[PDB]
């Protein structure tokens, strides 16, 4: 039973490790999405204007 | 020339941003930039609040 | 038997020591939660609005 407590602490910490290594903060990635989506839209619009030249 | 509206547009975009800074933190002061002395006092208050506990 | 009474007084007092060192007042820590949860929610909302800028 003592051993289980030890294993359980390592377990929780290891799972936190996986999250910290792999899981992104959705808020900041969402910010990036919005910036990139705007730039896509700007791209399309300027080619429409570039066509006029 | 662009009329003052381009002043308004950039400045109001900045006022919108500042308004958000305050609201998310719950605070008039998020930075020394909002109120450097309110901050300096609250930092003293923080040592008093935590110090006292 | 005398010694046991002495040890018992020290025991109760030492147990108070552990509680006083380690055990928090749940009422105030709960208050802290409520403030902090509101601030999380405020954060989410203001980033949604900041995105509009």
């Amino acid at each position: 039973e003592h051993a289980a407590k030890g294993l359980m602490n390592a377990y929780e910490n290891t799972q936190a490790s996986e999250s910290r290594i792999r899981d992104a903060d959705m808020a900041e990635e969402t910010v990036a999405f919005t910036k990139n989506q705007i730039l896509v839209q700007s791209g399309t619009a300027m080619l429409a204007q570039a066509n006029v030249r | 020339a662009a009329i003052n509206s381009h002043r308004v547009l950039k400045f109001q975009n900045e006022e919108v941003s500042k308004n958000m800074e305050k609201l998310s933190s719950g605070m008039r002061i998020n930075r020394a930039g909002d109120d450097a002395s309110g901050l300096a006092v609250s930092e003293k208050m923080r040592t008093q609040v935590n110090g006292l506990r």
